[PDB]
């Protein structure tokens, strides 16, 4: 029903709890890295930049 | 419609049936958004039947999946035509050309 | 199952010996009918809306 | 790519631009001097770091 | 220490844009408040853009009206771009009536007492055939921002008409602004500045009314800058009455008891039901049903209803 | 002819203007090329990948 | 067609002198505009005095050495922009530094006036050398709205007159319910002393509100 508390729940769970993500061509160890995630509106991922 | 350009977007457009073009010259008779009626012209017409050209536009309607292709008239109430000119664009397609 | 006998008991449903089948729309995705069309095989009876 | 390019054009220098010589204390008014369109970005300048 | 600025000529040229001026303007500050001016200027401003159409025969924005050449996406399109303002209503709903050969524009709508068409001439669409008649509901109303005919639907609630078809939200007076301070000497200051605003606009919004309610939020908005798990009853019973699919008698009683949610309905007696007007065994027999298939009955007492915030 | 047909149009040859950025109103250094691009929409769109 | 005014804001403040304060939710895009005009005003326009001219007690130029200290007067100069000259009622005040000795001369060692109050006396002016190093000397303020520089005395010590020593101003989104992106604004901003940050601030934008007098209704 997207009730509108559980967004703020998926703010609790989310926190400290990394995500792997991963690119098509994994070479080195590099390929996979994790990161923290923020919650985006939107379809696509945002990638650090420096990454 | 392509600001800057090339010139082949008008035969794009017309080579590929997605645009309607006038099979023989005349004047419009009728626009509608569904239809578009030409009353042939004498020196185009064949001597029996006696005839007007009828096109019948193409609507909104499915694509191999899943885009539409729908035609809009370019022409208005009453226009000259001379055969071969495009009574019709249809998606991607301005005034003849080729708008992507 | 036993406990869920006892909850239809509680509640009063009466479980069909119907499944539901429907085709709902895809999630996420949103928008306008703008057509519907029914074939039928050859010696149904075509329903009413059809 | 985009952020070597501000770097670079942050710390270049061109042979003369708005203030010129001048002196300053430290860092904190080198900003305060660039945003309010005082001094130029890249002008040869001598200001006391530590 | 300090001098306040003010307004001085604003310049009409078109019936869309205009020039308005800010003299008493200090050393800098021209850029300080042109732009923060073009920011609540662009943005944020009140505006009436049309937002749902109902038309005649049409049953979805995709179709074609017989006898006219603008496929309705066309004309809905054409609306979200007409211009109009209002005065004392915050929505209103224009009857546009029209017939036979020829361009139909905007001007052929029938006139409200706060109806002011800033554009007669802005073409609806076009009518091509002899006898051929278009009848439309055009409901226009008046707010702030961009809001699109997708969140225009979250909170439902009949919006049945299938004949209505919704357009985005254009709301805006401002099309483009731009600020250029050039110095003004006024007769007697060192150096002070000018503020030559530019503005441009669809004609439904006068030059002193925008620039005034812009700084209007500005400072409005500094005010602030300036200083510095018990559930006790089963939730079912909070969900309105309507949720019950009663029969069209039986649900109007109701809310003609003043019964408007199921926790006032479980209250309510077998005995006190058939004196309410209009019951009988048969509506009653209906009610008695749709209860028990919820897990419900009539007549249970809660000592605390409702809770408590 | 390029430049020529940016002659009638009262706009600079260098095809590079000043742009001031919307946040703070101050000027862009430098010229910036503005102009028009005729863009496509691939059909890639993003909420078919997701 | 009501507006949008914020709620909760929570000031960190590093040490006294230094603050970072986020205020949340905007509407959006009112971070930057409300952001970027209160940083034009603290930073080009500010109430407030530090130092115009002081005369030379050693020689008559800006280039010369002096006797007993080792920093170049240019030195002294940059040194003096860093005192911190909170000034009562009098529009112009002026101090003499009368000291001397082995050890370099703080700001304890300047004269205290009636209308005069420097928020340190420990500021370091300048050194002094070995056995009696001649010096004192009389130092004349003023007052200025924005930040003086040097080469707009025209009819010399650049003037520093805003309190602020940096602004700058971080806009971030901001979450609520069903508004989908929002703006917080993270105000940052370090001080001399004088003025705390808080209420710089506070009449950083009470200067606003007053141009705007003219408008509202």
């Amino acid at each position: 029903r997207e009730e509108a508390v559980v967004w703020d729940i998926l703010d609790e769970v989310i926190r400290e709890h990394p995500v792997l993500l991963n690119r098509a061509p994994t070479l080195h160890r590099l390929g996979i890295q994790a990161f923290e995630p923020v919650l985006i509106e939107g379809k696509a991922i945002q990638l650090h930049p420096l990454v | 419609k392509p600001l800057v350009g090339t010139g082949m977007e008008r035969a794009v457009a017309v080579d590929s049936g997605v645009t309607a073009v006038a099979k023989r010259g005349g004047v419009v008779q009728y626009v509608d958004a569904s239809r578009i009626v030409i009353k042939v012209n004498e020196d185009e017409m064949y001597p029996g039947e006696a005839g007007i050209d009828i096109y019948n536009l193409t609507k909104y309607t499915r694509s191999n999946q899943n885009t539409c292709i729908n035609q809009m008239p370019c022409v208005s109430l009453g226009e000259p035509v001379e055969r071969g000119d495009v009574l019709a664009d249809g998606p991607s397609t301005d005034l003849g050309e080729l708008a992507l | 199952t036993p406990e869920e006998k006892l909850l239809r008991a509680i509640f009063g449903e009466k479980a069909s010996d119907v499944k539901d089948s429907s085709l709902r729309v895809p999630n996420g995705v949103s928008g306008t009918v703008i057509d519907v069309q029914v074939f039928t095989r050859d010696g149904v009876e075509k329903d009413k809306r059809a | 790519q985009d952020v070597v390019l501000g770097l670079y054009y942050m710390t270049r220098d061109c042979v003369n631009a708005k203030g010129e010589g001048m002196v300053l204390t430290g860092p904190k008014e080198a900003e305060r001097l660039y945003r309010s369109g005082l001094a130029s970005l890249h002008a040869r300048v001598k200001v006391r770091i530590t | 220490e300090f001098l306040k600025p003010r307004l001085v000529d604003i310049e009409q040229v078109s019936s869309t844009h205009a020039k308005v001026t800010l003299e008493p303007l200090e050393r800098g500050f021209g850029h300080t408040l042109g732009n923060a001016l073009r920011r609540i200027l662009l943005s944020s401003m009140p505006g009436c853009a049309v937002t749902e159409v109902e038309i005649d025969g049409v049953l979805h924005e995709y179709s074609t009206k017989e006898g006219v050449q603008e496929d309705i996406l066309e004309i809905l399109l054409n609306l979200k771009g007409l211009a109009v303002r209002v005065q004392g209503k915050d929505e209103v709903i224009l009857t546009l009536n029209k017939s036979g050969i020829g361009p139909v524009t905007a001007a052929d709508i029938t006139h409200d007492g706060d109806v002011e068409i800033v554009k007669p001439q802005h073409v609806i669409c076009h009518l091509t055939d002899e006898n051929a008649s278009i009848s439309m509901r055009i409901k226009v109303q008046r707010g702030r921002g961009y809001v699109p005919a997708s969140t225009r639907i979250h909170s439902e609630e009949d919006e049945r008409p299938i004949g209505r078809l919704l357009v985005d939200a254009c709301y805006s007076p401002v099309e483009r602004i731009a600020y250029n301070v050039e110095a003004a000497r006024v007769e007697q200051r060192t150096d002070l500045d000018k503020l030559v605003i530019e503005m441009e606009t669809n004609g439904t919004i006068d030059p002193e009314e925008a620039i005034r309610r812009a700084a209007t939020i500005l400072a409005e908005q500094l005010e602030a800058f300036v200083d510095l798990e018990k559930p006790e009853f089963d939730p079912i019973l909070l969900r309105p009455v309507d949720d019950l699919e009663l029969t069209v008698r039986s649900a109007n009683c109701l809310k003609a008891e003043a019964i408007h949610y199921i926790g006032d309905l479980v209250q309510r007696t077998e005995v006190e039901l058939l004196k309410t007007p209009n019951l009988g065994k048969k509506s009653l027999t209906e009610i008695k049903d749709v209860l028990a298939s919820r897990g419900l009955s009539l007549g249970m007492r809660l000592e605390n209803w409702p809770p408590a915030s | 002819e390029i430049k020529e047909l940016l002659k009638l149009g009262d706009l600079p040859t260098s095809g590079q203007i000043r742009l001031y950025d919307g946040r703070t109103g101050e000027q862009f250094e430098r010229p910036v090329t503005v102009g028009y691009m005729y863009m496509l929409k691939l059909n890639h769109l993003v909420d078919d990948k997701m």
